[PDB]
């Protein structure tokens, strides 16, 4: 789930800003031919606050 | 829940985005998750426990 | 047609072709080339179109969590308190 | 075919090999390389 930080801005900045506490991966897998890859993989294990 | 409280709005998501190729006739796991918890608390007093 | 292969990178093979030492229309809607020019080309750049209208791997990742915490905590809180004598710890 | 080599670097590579004295076509899909050169 994404809390939301609700920076409501008069002037100007309406940022509300919102990040999931959660359970994710990211993959950019790239494979190589003997059937193994080398993937940049962010993985996050976040628990909301 | 909490936008439904009207407070800071965490809401819940289960998202995959991923580009994939399958067949018409074919039916795939995109993603999937198991979140396997388990707790365990014990309170005792030395003794008599 | 290519369907795996996007019709630009054809039309930039055939470019390459050229390189090598002629004219190429390319249909978005089908990703199908058509092209007249010398047959020698034409079959050199069908190869290269056999070889890249490859489907792309995908792979299934699974990636699994363990977490294991264990506390134990023990307090004791001793008190001997006497107003008799007025002795209280 | 060079899974663990970008193609754009072996690109490089033949650019320098045409340093020291010859067509060179890249696949990003499989980052194979097709050269049409001399055998050298």
């Amino acid at each position: 789930s994404e809390v939301p930080y609700q920076e409501a801005s008069s002037s100007g900045a309406t940022s509300t800003s919102f990040k999931e506490a959660a359970l994710s991966l990211e993959v950019t897998p790239q494979i190589t031919p003997d059937n193994r890859i080398i993937v940049e993989v962010k993985v996050t294990k976040d628990a909301p606050d | 829940y909490q936008n439904m409280l009207n407070g800071v709005p965490p809401i819940n998501k289960n998202e995959v985005n991923a580009k994939i190729l399958v067949n018409d006739g074919e039916t795939i796991v995109i993603g999937g998750v198991f979140s396997n918890e388990q707790s365990k608390s014990v309170e005792k007093v030395p003794f008599l426990g | 047609q290519v369907n795996y292969a996007k019709a630009a990178d054809i039309a930039k093979l055939f470019q390459s072709v050229t390189s090598d030492g002629g004219s190429i229309t390319v249909d978005d809607r089908t990703n199908s080339i058509i092209a007249y020019q010398p047959q020698e080309r034409l079959d050199e750049l069908r190869r290269i179109v056999s070889q890249l209208d490859i489907p792309v791997r995908q792979v299934m990742i699974e990636a699994r969590i363990v977490e294991a915490n264990v506390g134990y905590d023990k307090s004791l809180g001793v008190r001997w308190g006497g107003a008799y004598h007025k002795g209280n710890w």
